[PDB]
């Protein structure tokens, strides 16, 4: 027992070690603050099913309380759950809870990199085997403890078999071993492992206090403060902090000493977009076979194609899914080989894959082809209803004018002459702060529904001043835009002002020369 | 025994050298006869923790630590001051200090480990005990093992048993330090817990080797000090204390400044010891001199200070000679593109005045059309008393016409 | 004895693993839900005779109280009856029946995969056996044992004697071993085996109220409720559960959120045909000599002539 008294001990101590407790949660490139202590909170979890179903909101602990070999966990792209599984070996080395306490043996390594033999591999990472505990004592020992011994596994997205058979024999035959093993990974490849394993759990999204705690956590609280008025203003937003990458990128560009407020929403989906390109430059290789621009085309593609035909699941048919798998193994979009016929590929956000497109409609607006450019006119040419861009073709176009200056122009000789209201009477008011509603009013007008064209003229003249707001071409089109209001009213509640009217009244006050009026309450 | 001999042999007497008397080579010690900085101790996930002084590093040692500052000045200083006033014994925690190591790395990359280093820059290493040996009584005694290594920033994965030493710290329970630069804490910064600075404190440090080493004219220090109100921005040029050595030939080898001590000569001779120290030919030493010097005139041209790291048009490659000549440095943490820094904001404008003596006295095709450019873009007399006496007083040197 | 009481310990112990009580109901290329805890019913059966005939309908422990080794089962096309084999074993892992727990020796192996020797192909799927166990000790002790020793043997459809001709020695010539041995087929080959064998039994149809149970068992009241009004108004429907593979894609089509009864029964028929296409593409290798678009036009033409000449039987 001395020898798993001596190895076990300092296996025991050694996991306190400040590269075991601090990475970079971008990947490797960047030099980004991580920290056990502080980076981690607590996130969401869900027990799985047959049905595929959120059966209980599990968390770590509860995770720990309901333990079954093989525990079986997946989650989002682009995660970094070894912040999970280090935070589990980590208080296991500080004493985090009772069943972490009646482990002995707690293992993790990256399947991304593991090679060799599992007491080879299991060497190339500790390095402290002597010649006295020999393989058979190791293998032997293992299999003898059968019931302390614990193994974290994480990286099945880069993992390949050939380098070690034994690693995925221990993931599949758990019968010749017995202890206790834990895998973690994506739904690239969860089909794989799915159908053997027992336990079955998601980590979800994650909590507007949990990001306060990580907001509030790694940051001077101007920014903090300051950011989370950001924060607080765009629902947008609020529905973007369901993952935590986005709180790190918006943690990390505040970052600094000012208050870097340009990066209003669409240079964070391009910090978002081109940093992902970045960590997954030549993570996967890229495009291993067929290049890496052709896969993003693809992309872009599905989300014009999806978008604009208002499609937002993806199961195209089988053989043909090769560039769509490139762009999974990428991290793009979340696949699903979940309980359906014909797996199941979406984007994990809707407005993300509407920045997609935006992006790729700029894109195709940029370029010297005549066809792209003019064929991204036939792309306009799928809005005559200017009511159903505010309801759909809101954010897209938003996120296409904030994204580059040149789609902007495009965007004003279309929308300069699109002038035909559309449907109406499926797209009643929802929410108004016209709480009033008295038959003066009506005798005002007795036709309601031209008082909802003027809400749908003035809700289109809300995406007009949002489009000019994001765009941040501050000064630059104002014939355009003087030219574009011009035969627009403008109603404004005088309770609820926000300061992009102050910018708009601030860079272009000729458009409010231009106006027709503001019914102001 | 082996803990006694190189006890005995890391009292060294002779190791107090330091070439910061350079050919002034005053009879004198950088401890009892200078005076020394302090330690911005920085927590990892940004807050600006302490400012600590040399006995509270002693106070909570760090088992990895890092350091910033200059090599050749204050880093090494730092360490060799470790050393030598290890060999001294006041504090109420020393002499119970056991073995530390003092080692610069920016001329090895040896691929081998204690034994070549310790038998080839210092004494030996030992035969009857091995190497490993010898390795063996560091994992053997770890508690008290204070280690001083210089320069991961010339380094690699070379070096066999040192890299998978710093790789991995658990497995000796150990003191380690480490001084490199801000271009490269990044790779140390997996392996940290607090990151340490090194900052002069030019209130009392200029006046304090000005006073102990030029009490021979103490009537040119009156002008020092009564220029420090006159010029309250006197901290914002001294940057570093030992690089104060250029003021020292100043006086002792240069006795002009003792009738003509205003700005533009002191740091006109600093800039005449960046020419004598790395005596080189016109290679991008020199070409770092000038394409910093247009650095320096992106500096003042829009009035951007730390930068973006996008134009690298004005200098560019070899980025070992900018960092190793010091005219510059980047970001430590997470930018999106990250951000260059300067040892002075000031002293660039004084990169920007050789810029223009550089773009007043030479080729006349286009050279002269970019000093003229730029100084056809600052034609506003009212702006010309205050920028044109900073800066145009930095032009009243170097006289060619 | 104490190799037998540690190795048939664990082997008794073995045989609740997930991956032995869970699989894909479609083959192996869609993620379905499989239990045997919750998918098992009960089916029909029929004890056969030499004029082939029905005798006794066997449930699954009226077939274990009416041991003849060898045990001869055979049954539909693309049954997938290792959820009835996997079942008796889980259930001598669980404590089933009393004539199940007189047994020691309990075995199961896919014959469409199974190769090597004996000791080695069962070490191909246990991978539990040192060297102190050598390989006359086992089937020294299979042949020793003699009866508590029980095998469980699948896909003869896909076997190939050439893999282990140990195998098919332990099918044909059981006077050598005389070991309780169960084979189950289809109609493929069962030419090759039957004379041989003794006992000979069918799985007959599945019943309403079985199918009922599998339709509640796997999936929300809602899509059961109104996919079984769609059941209780198509007799057509009705005369197609009498076969489980149909009431698994009723449960999978209409698997997920909403009503999708658009699939009202030809969408099931061109599921069903078009879902064996996706099953047969290459387990069988489809066309393997000339192609396989070929042969589909060939039973086509074998529908039209049969039922425009009002033909149903096929003896060419």
């Amino acid at each position: 027992e001395e020898d798993l008294n001596v190895l076990a001990q300092n296996l025991k101590d050694l996991y306190n070690s400040p590269a075991f407790l601090n990475f970079y949660p971008l990947g490797e490139d960047i030099d980004i603050i991580f920290n056990l202590e502080k980076t981690f909170t607590e996130p969401i979890m869900w027990k799985k099913d047959h049905r595929h179903h959120r059966v209980e909101q599990l968390t770590l602990g509860s995770l720990l309380e309901a333990l079954k070999s093989p525990c079986l966990i997946e989650g989002e792209s682009g995660k970094g759950k070894s912040t999970l599984l280090q935070r589990i070996a980590m208080l296991w080395a500080s004493g985090g809870c009772r069943a972490l306490k009646g482990f002995r043996l707690v293992f993790f390594i990256h399947l991304r990199s593991a090679r060799g033999g599992l007491f080879e591999t299991l060497y190339d990472q500790l390095l402290n085997i002597p010649d006295f505990i020999s393989k058979p004592t190791f293998k032997a020992l293992l299999l003898k403890l059968h019931k302390e011994v614990l193994f974290l596994l994480d990286g099945y997205n880069e993992f390949h078999p050939q380098n070690c058979p034994e690693i995925e024999a221990l993931i599949k035959e758990n019968h010749r071993f017995k202890n206790m093993v834990i895998v973690t990974t994506t739904t690239e490849c969860l089909r794989h492992i799915r159908h053997v394993g027992a336990l079955t759990a998601e980590v979800g999204d994650m909590t507007e206090d949990s990001a306060k705690d990580l907001i509030e956590a790694v940051l001077v609280p101007d920014q903090v403060e300051r950011l989370w008025a950001q924060i607080q203003e765009s629902r947008c937003l609020r529905n973007l902090m369901k993952t935590p990458l986005f709180v790190v990128i918006t943690c990390a560009i505040q970052m600094g000493r000012q208050e870097f407020q340009a990066h209003t929403q669409t240079m964070l989906f391009q910090t978002f977009y081109d940093l992902l390109i970045q960590k997954n430059s030549h993570r996967y290789r890229g495009g291993a076979s067929g290049d890496f621009a052709r896969s993003l085309d693809y992309c872009g593609d599905l989300a014009l194609e999806g978008v604009f035909a208002h499609k937002f699941d993806f199961e195209p048919e089988h053989g043909s899914s090769m560039n769509e798998d490139v762009l999974v193994t990428i991290g793009l979009l979340c696949k699903y080989t979940a309980q359906r016929l014909k797996p199941t590929y979406k984007f994990f956000h809707k407005s993300f894959q509407e920045y997609t497109a935006g992006r790729r409609l700029s894109s195709l607006l940029t370029s010297k082809e005549p066809e792209e450019v003019s064929k991204g006119n036939s792309y306009l040419n799928k809005m005559v209803s200017i009511s159903d861009i505010t309801s759909l073709y809101g954010n897209l176009l938003l996120y296409t004018c904030g994204s580059s200056t040149e789609a902007t122009r495009a965007v004003m000789r279309h929308l300069a002459m699109v002038y035909q209201h559309g449907s109406l009477q499926g797209l009643s008011v929802t929410k108004r702060p016209l709480w009033r509603q008295e038959s003066i009013q009506s005798l005002r007008n007795t036709t309601e529904q031209d008082v909802l064209k003027a809400i749908n003229v003035n809700s289109f003249v809300e995406c007009g001043i949002n489009l000019f707001s994001e765009s941040m071409s501050k000064s630059d089109l104002s014939q355009e835009f003087e030219a574009f209001f011009q035969g627009k009213s403008l109603y404004i509640n005088s309770e609820n002002i926000p300061d992009y009217l102050f910018d708009f009244f601030e860079y272009l006050p000729n458009c409010a020369s231009a106006l027709d009026f503001v019914k102001l309450d | 025994s082996l803990s006694e001999q190189l006890r005995d042999n890391y009292t060294k007497a002779t190791f107090r050298h330091m070439n910061l008397p350079e050919v002034c080579s005053s009879l004198g010690t950088d401890h009892l006869l200078s005076c020394d900085v302090s330690i911005i101790s920085k927590h990892i996930s940004q807050p600006v923790q302490e400012a600590l002084t040399i006995p509270e590093v002693f106070s909570n040692l760090n088992s990895v630590m890092c350091v910033e500052g200059e090599t050749g000045s204050g880093k090494t200083t730092f360490l060799k001051r470790i050393a030598f006033l290890w060999a001294s014994g006041c504090c109420p925690l020393l002499y119970r200090f056991q073995l530390v190591f003092y080692l610069s790395l920016s001329s090895i990359t040896p691929d081998q480990g204690l034994a070549n280093i310790i038998c080839a820059q210092l004494l030996g290493a030992g035969g009857c005990i091995s190497e490993v040996c010898l390795s063996s009584s560091i994992q053997q005694l770890q508690h008290q093992v204070l280690f001083l290594l210089d320069d991961y920033s010339g380094l690699a994965s070379l070096p066999q048993a040192l890299h998978t030493l710093i790789t991995k710290n658990y497995l000796s329970r150990t003191c380690l330090l480490i001084a490199v630069h801000t271009n490269r804490v990044r790779d140390i910064r997996l392996y940290l817990g607090t990151s340490l600075e090194i900052q002069e404190f030019p209130f009392y440090n200029t006046v304090s080797v000005l006073r102990k080493f030029f009490s021979h004219d103490i009537i040119c220090v009156e002008k020092l000090i009564i220029y420090f109100i006159d010029n309250k921005d006197l901290q914002g040029v001294y940057k570093t204390p030992l690089f104060v050595a250029a003021v020292c030939t100043d006086w002792i080898q240069n006795a002009s400044a003792q009738d003509k001590f205003q700005d533009v000569t002191l740091f006109q001779s600093y800039m005449q010891y960046l020419s004598l120290k790395y005596k080189a030919t016109a290679e991008p030493l020199q070409a770092t001199v000038s394409s910093c010097g247009q650095l320096a005139l992106t500096g003042l041209f829009s009035s951007c200070f730390e930068f973006n790291s996008d134009d690298l048009a004005e200098a560019g490659v070899d980025e070992d000679e900018k960092l190793t000549t010091l005219l510059m440095s980047k970001f430590t943490a997470q930018r999106l593109r990250p951000v260059y820094r300067f040892l002075g904001p000031l002293f660039q404008e004084f990169l920007a005045a050789v810029r223009l003596t550089e773009l007043l006295s030479s080729d006349r095709q286009e050279d002269q059309d970019l000093g003229l450019y730029y100084l056809r873009q600052i034609d506003s007399p009212l702006k010309a008393i205050n920028s044109f006496n900073i800066f145009l007083y930095y032009v009243s040197s170097h006289s060619s016409s």
